[PDB]
């Protein structure tokens, strides 16, 4: 079946105030480029059709942004349907709009309309599918997560999720967001891997019966919420990758840790010089030690542009 | 027969920026224009005009000239229509060989890196124009000249270089093994290139290029096309006098032979050349 994908671009949490106020936080721009640019071409080199769009803050900029961007044309293979209203409140406002308008007949990718990733999931999608035909909707979700290292600049040490996964079969048991926490509880019950090296990337690729689960749990406003509550309940899963980067640009710390890694080409088919986005005033040359400077820049006398400059 | 001279004299006067082998095709195409005796004519205007200036390019652009020329003999026979077409075909040589320093520079200023550090000699109208046309590519580099002596025509170069703002510093003619690691890449201009691709330069530039691939410092060549001489040196013995030299003793040759092994590229009119694609071209401008 085709590949369809849910795109929040609007993050409901008021992190980036005040820049929020002026430019949506999804369409400012990372290295001179916005960040849906970059999740929208990720589910372009996922093999997503039918991306739809969901905007409630600042809709004006972010659609008259998109009807001039690449994936607002008839050649790009990944159409968008931006589907606009100030009813959204949460995430859980916008998966419960997916009910009622049934957009979604199977799996689909929820990214949160900040990602930044090179992820393929093809890998991680018929792993998906095919544990959820052998045992009959048992699972509704498999969350992405990176292969990280609890000490790096992308793991904000606001997110830092730690997970108890039965190892044999890559099942979530246990999910919870360690912002202020000095020693972690999991409970007995789930008796099994304890992990803390994971990025939590928020690449889930829940099943429809999400959407569905959405709106009879009216309670429910955003995905922490939903795997912290249907874990104490219907089987979130997961797949960890390792070779190829994934991150959201949460708040303006995992910004720069995100646009750093961006421009020392660890995104790779998304360096600044690919211009995955076809704009032409965005074209680069990456000259030296990730160098890039665009057409007609005129670098003075004498300076200097040591490494990593854009 | 001696206003030619003085006519030669004058192309170099009110025209010092053209080069010595195009200042011999003006005169000797005037001279054109005062059967097979015509031949013979022209042929004595080559062994004036080479007595005068003795370089290579004089002797190899006006012999090019009694090619381009005799070519068209080949096609056709005549007494007066054979001047005709003889004019008409060597006017479109002379202005095919005008455009000949920007297709150079257009051509050798893609190879000069930004922020890098090139060493040329002596002084050359084509590295000046290859150097003119990187800084009109909004590249900027620095150039070392050495002096180059006796003429100190390195002098000459870093004054007409530092209008182009470039960093010019014009070392001393001893000290190219010691400034050579302080080089990118080595730009040099031919006064003529012999038929095995080497090059024959004002006295110096073989121990640039020695130097040079002690290194492995890229050594650039940047000549014209008229330039391509028919000689083959196999030592600095087999240059002739005739080009050697333009009169506790002295010796001063004015020019030595550089090796094809030693050259990297060569940036003619007819495209970027290995030094081994020079002898092809040399064989199809002399059939
Ligand atoms: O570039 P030009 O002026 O035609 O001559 C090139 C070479 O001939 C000389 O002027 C004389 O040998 C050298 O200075 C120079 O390297």
């Amino acid at each position: 079946p085709p590949l369809q994908a849910v795109l929040v671009a609007d993050s409901f949490d008021r992190r980036f105030f005040p820049i929020s106020k002026d430019q949506p936080r999804v369409l400012l721009p990372l290295a001179n480029v916005a960040l849906i640019d970059y999740t929208l071409e990720f589910l372009t080199a996922t093999g997503v059709q039918e991306t739809f769009v969901f905007c409630c803050w600042k809709a004006a900029q972010i659609k008259e942004h998109l009807l001039k961007s690449k994936w607002c044309r008839p050649t790009s293979l990944n159409v968008v349907r931006i589907i606009t209203s100030e009813l959204y409140r949460s995430l859980g406002d916008v998966l419960r709009d997916v009910d009622a308008k049934a957009l979604v007949r199977s799996d689909f990718l929820l990214v949160y309309g900040d990602v930044i990733s090179n992820i393929n999931i093809t890998r991680a999608l018929e792993e998906h599918r095919l544990r959820r035909k052998l045992e009959k909707n048992v699972s509704v979700m498999t969350m992405i997560f990176k292969e990280s290292s609890p000490s790096h600049p992308t793991r904000c040490h606001e997110d830092n999720v730690v997970v108890a996964v039965d190892s044999t079969t890559n099942r979530v048991l246990h999910f919870q967001k360690t912002q202020g926490l000095r020693r972690f509880a999991f409970p007995l019950s789930l008796f099994v891997e304890v992990r803390y090296d994971l990025l939590d990337c928020h690449i889930s690729i829940c099943s429809p019966q999400v959407a569905q689960l959405f709106t009879d749990n009216f309670d429910y406003q955003t995905r922490d919420d939903f795997v912290r509550g249907l874990l104490v309940n219907n089987q979130i899963h997961m797949h960890v990758t390792a070779k190829e980067y994934g991150a959201r640009v949460s708040n303006l710390h995992m910004y720069s840790a995100v646009c750093a890694d961006v421009i020392r080409r660890w995104v790779y088919p998304l360096t600044p010089e690919a211009n995955f986005t076809d704009s032409t005033t965005q074209s680069c040359t990456h000259s030296r030690h990730n160098i890039y400077r665009g057409p007609e820049v005129s670098l003075g006398h004498g300076s200097i542009l040591e490494e990593n400059v854009l | 027969d001696k206003e030619l001279i003085e006519y030669f004299k004058s192309q170099m006067k009110e025209d010092p920026d053209m080069a010595s082998a195009v200042a011999a095709i003006r005169t000797l195409l005037e001279f054109l224009k005062r059967i097979q005796g015509l031949r013979a004519n022209l042929t004595s205007a080559i062994e004036t005009l080479c007595g005068v200036d003795s370089s290579v390019a004089v002797s190899s652009g006006g012999e090019l000239f009694l090619r381009f020329i005799s070519l068209a003999s080949l096609e056709y026979s005549d007494y007066s229509k054979c001047k005709k077409i003889m004019i008409e075909r060597g006017e479109l040589f002379l202005r095919r060989i005008s455009l000949s320093r920007n297709k150079i520079a257009d051509l050798c200023h893609t190879f000069i890196k930004d922020g890098a550090t090139i060493l040329t000699h002596a002084y050359s109208r084509v590295v000046l124009r290859v150097l003119e046309a990187a800084v009109a590519a909004k590249k900027r580099f620095s150039v070392y000249v050495t002096e180059s002596q006796p003429d100190l025509s390195g002098k000459k170069m870093a004054k007409a270089l530092c209008h182009l703002n470039v960093p010019v510093t014009v070392v001393l003619d001893a000290a190219v093994g010691y400034i050579m690691e302080k080089a990118d890449l080595v730009i040099v201009g031919a006064e003529g290139v012999v038929e095995n691709g080497g090059i024959i330069n004002k006295i110096g530039t073989n121990q640039m290029a020695v130097c040079a691939k002690a290194q492995n410092k890229p050594f650039y060549v940047v000549a014209e096309s008229f330039k391509f001489v028919r000689l083959f040196p196999l030592n600095q013995q087999d240059v002739p006098d005739k080009f050697k030299y333009k009169a506790l003793k002295e010796e001063h040759p004015w020019v030595d032979y550089t090796a094809p092994s030693l050259i990297t590229l060569l940036f003619t009119d007819l495209g970027v050349l290995t030094p081994s694609a020079v002898s092809d071209e040399l064989i199809k401008l002399y059939l």
